[PDB]
RNA sequence: AAAGCUCCUUCGACGAGUCGAGUAGUUUGGGAAUGCUGCUCAAAAUGGGAGGUAAAUUUCUUCUAAAGCUAAAUACCGGCCA
RNA sequence: AGGUUGACCUCGGAUCAGGUAGGAGGACCCGCUGAACUUAAGCAUAUCAAUAAGCGGAGGAAAAGAAACCAACAGGGAUUGCCCUAGUAACGGCGAGUGAAGCGGCAACAGCUCAAAUUUGAAAGCUGGCUUCGGCCCGCGUUGUAAUUUGGAGAGGAUGCUUU
């Protein structure tokens, strides 16, 4: 998977 | 057509916050 | 989200899906009026990341403008004064097509503060912009403080002053060794130079 | 950081200071490549292709004419070094291409 | 309408001290918005794609079939951008998509 | 050479308004000292050496402290110009001695700083105290926190005992041969690789 | 509910017919090192610009363009008051 | 009823509801365009001059402005202006001539906002209309309005105190 950011 | 007062004073929330929690103080330097 | 992907896609354009959609909308707009009026922005990253929003209050207007050089309003194409060397078919103007653009698309739409403008599209004979302006009288517009100092006096007709970007990139307003003379106003610079101080006590 | 020699002139010159090591600022992250970034571009290049002096550099490097790959790539695009990563990454493409057929 | 019985619902829990998931149960909806549903996509939660063939500009969706192949995700193209834009209340929507849904469907 | 070949009087400027323009100078400073009292005029400025090697001698005020100063001051960065401290994100710290020297100039701001409550009835934990609010002040922190020894001294005294032996065949001798080397730097290197090239291809 | 400080494995998106190159006109002290505009070509990811003599190779130092706002110190043969 | 009934998109009409622009002034300011007399023995490079005239656009100031800067130092640190740099580096037929900038001292100082991220356990945002002034509607908007982040960082964790 791609992510923009790390998320809560 | 100048804008009004309310408009003129209006201020995003981040600046708020910063406003709220760091505005400038009152301060004296001893000699 | 898709804009990164228009993003990159848009850099891309000697490919063949851009190449077409291109060649579409140039035949497109080119049927179209020379200023009309565009419902939505044909590159919405573009316009987005030069700051345009889908609130009430940012309209978009496409315009096309004559290409290549300028020239002289002399009788025949001739001078009548020392030779320069040269003819009317190598002059150029000092302004963008593009600072054109935003000049008279401000001059249709008055009522209207010029934000910045874009690149859509171009052939031999004209090339197409499309020009982002702000309402200054809409109450959505003034009510927000990222966007009401355009609402200010100062900024009347900033395409007329070379106050938006292309004017910015005409004027020469970089900080640097090779912007000596027009960084903070060439004229104004002149003047500076070339005026004579005399104090009191000299 | 090598220490300053303490004179005005010669090799490793100038006033004696006790230098010290940087946390590194930010601001010049900017060329490093992002894993979003890499993702997108490879999609960009999968779905839109290449451009037509792009593919007259790849069937020189197939060809095998490296030398007139590179002046074909410098004519293209202006400078000597841009022309070489180009020429670089065309040729990791046609690498790509291979070890796929 | 909803949502505003719904925040009621919350708010006299909260008067009366409760948490508003003591009231309110996890919600199922078809996801939507083209951000969203490419962030969706990338991050592999989007178990169905659909996306509208008349987009203009056709930039905004030319990419996602293969950003779904890609990814493994089911995709397919339907007629109506309006007609999606039925199921998510607005004139338009321009792609939706089917995360999760309850047990019974 | 006199340059008086354009139209040179259309922009002469004369200069009758030099002691009018002090007056409104100085109003303008009582109108700001007046509103700003009873804080100091001026903020804190660092103190920074002059770069170029014709200036480096010579220190004086620069623009405001960095973040590193000020974390190592332990004043936070949004509270900084809130009590009269200037800061400056693009200056670095690449040496020890500016870092400290500015660190222990902070520190006696801070400890020199009296600050009072946001609220009267409501003083804080790092409000200063009513009873040692009270004191002789400051308001020109350009005067008070001026750049007390610019240059280094010019002259020292030591004793005969520890006058230094100095360098091994004269000052002269060590600047012409450190140019040399300078000069040279890559004839060696160059001929070291010829050199160990050689010894590679016949040893 | 928001906000600050301290530490960190990891992540850390950053502006395209734009930059840049050639050519032409114009401009500059930058007629070897300037800026602007038109036409043609047309990018990259520790990448790009700059480092005032052209080029290649190896380094180094500085910033982070192609989006935007902002008082003061400055100008003033127009207007009003003195 | 389906040869019907609608949803969108684009383009129009209206003395539709509410607004806005034009002209004057133009000393100073931001751009465009642009001479010749003159000075070079004459005179097409040049000089006058990136000036006069012409055109467009603001304000009480304008403009510029928080580095794709200067530098090469033990490094300075947004912009503007004064002094100095300096008639210097540099440019120039057949030479008349032209001509900056870094540092340094001072005046004055003030910093910031977006685009590129999924709120996705809830478009939380906004114009307008009617109000009993509680709100209710017609809509805009997911082809993205709020909150959060802007490189000086930040996002995610850990951690224990502070702040309104």
């Amino acid at each position: 998977a791609v992510s923009v950011r790390k998320r809560a | 057509r100048r804008l009004s007062k309310e408009d003129a004073s209006r201020v995003l929330e981040k600046t708020k916050k910063r406003l709220t929690h760091f505005p400038q103080r009152k301060y004296a330097v001893k000699a | 989200g898709a804009l990164k992907y228009l993003e990159e896609l848009s850099k891309k354009k000697q490919s063949d899906v851009v190449r077409f959609l291109l060649r579409v909308r140039c035949w497109e707009y080119r049927q179209l009026n020379v200023i009309h009026r565009a419902s939505r922005p044909s590159r919405p990253d573009k316009a987005r990341r030069l700051g345009y929003k889908a609130k009430q209050g940012y309209v978009i207007y496409r315009v096309r403008v004559r290409r290549g050089g300028r020239k002289r309003p002399v009788p025949k194409g001739a001078t009548y004064g020392k030779p320069t060397n040269q003819g009317v078919n190598q002059l150029k103007y000092q302004r963008s097509l593009r600072a054109t653009a935003e000049e008279r698309v401000g001059r249709r739409c008055s009522n209207l503060r010029v934000l910045n403008s874009y690149w859509v599209n171009q052939d031999s004979t004209y090339k197409y912009y499309e020009v982002i302006l702000v309402d200054p009288n809409h109450k959505a517009i003034r009510r927000d403080p990222r966007i009401n100092w355009i609402c200010n006096p100062v900024h009347k007709h900033r395409e007329c002053r070379g106050l938006t970007s292309t004017g910015k990139k005409s004027r020469g307003l970089n900080k640097g060794h090779r912007f000596n003379k027009t960084r903070a106003g060439r004229r104004k610079t002149w003047k500076r130079h070339n005026t004579l101080s005399l104090w009191r006590y000299r | 950081p090598v220490e300053r020699t303490g004179l005005i002139r010669g090799l490793n010159k100038g006033h004696k200071t006790t230098r010290r090591v940087l946390k590194e600022r930010p601001s010049r992250r900017k060329g490093a490549q992002s894993k979003r970034t890499q993702f997108v571009r490879s999609l960009i290049r999968e779905v839109a292709g290449l451009a037509p002096y792009e593919r007259r550099v790849i069937e020189l490097l197939r060809n095998g004419k490296d030398k007139r790959a590179r002046k074909f790539s410098k004519k293209k695009l202006g400078t000597f070094g841009r022309a070489k990563r180009k020429c670089e990454e065309l040729q990791r493409i046609i690498a790509e291409s291979r070890r796929a057929h | 309408q909803e949502k505003k019985e719904r925040l009621l619902r919350e708010a006299t829990a909260i008067k009366e001290g409760k948490k508003k998931e003591d009231v309110s149960k996890k919600p199922y909806t078809v996801k939507y918005g083209l951000n969203h549903v490419v962030g969706l996509i990338e991050n592999k939660k989007a178990s169905l794609v659909l996306i509208a063939n008349d987009v203009d500009p056709i930039e905004l969706v030319v990419f996602l079939p293969a950003l779904c192949r890609k990814m493994g995700i089911p995709y397919a193209i339907i007629k109506g951008k309006a007609r999606l834009g039925t199921l998510v209340h607005k004139k338009t929507a321009a792609v939706v998509a089917i995360t999760e849904v309850r047990s019974e469907d | 050479n006199n340059h008086f070949r354009k139209h040179w009087q259309r922009r002469v400027r004369c200069h009758f308004d030099q002691p009018g323009k002090k007056v409104t100078r100085r109003l303008a400073r009582r109108a700001k000292a007046a509103a700003l009292a009873p804080r100091p005029v001026d903020k804190l400025r660092p103190i920074v050496r002059c770069p170029t090697v014709k200036y480096n001698r010579r220190t004086r005020l620069g623009r405001g402290f960095t973040l590193e100063e000020l974390k190592a001051a332990g004043i936070p960065r949004l509270l900084a110009p809130t009590i009269g401290i200037a800061v400056d994100h693009r200056r670095k710290n690449l040496s020890e001695e500016s870092l400290a020297a500015n660190v222990q100039r902070l520190k006696d701001y801070k400890a020199r700083l009296i600050l009072f409550p946001r609220k009267s009835n409501k003083p804080k934990k790092a409000d200063t105290p009513k009873d040692q609010q009270t004191a002789e002040t400051t308001t020109s922190l350009r005067t008070s926190f001026g750049v007390e020894q610019p240059l280094a001294p010019g002259f020292t005294e030591i004793s005969k005992s520890e006058i230094p032996a100095g360098i091994e065949g004269g000052a002269y001798r060590a600047l012409r041969k450190a140019r040399s080397d300078a000069r040279l730097v890559g004839v060696r290197e160059k001929r070291a690789k010829e050199k160990a090239e050689a010894e590679a291809n016949k040893k």
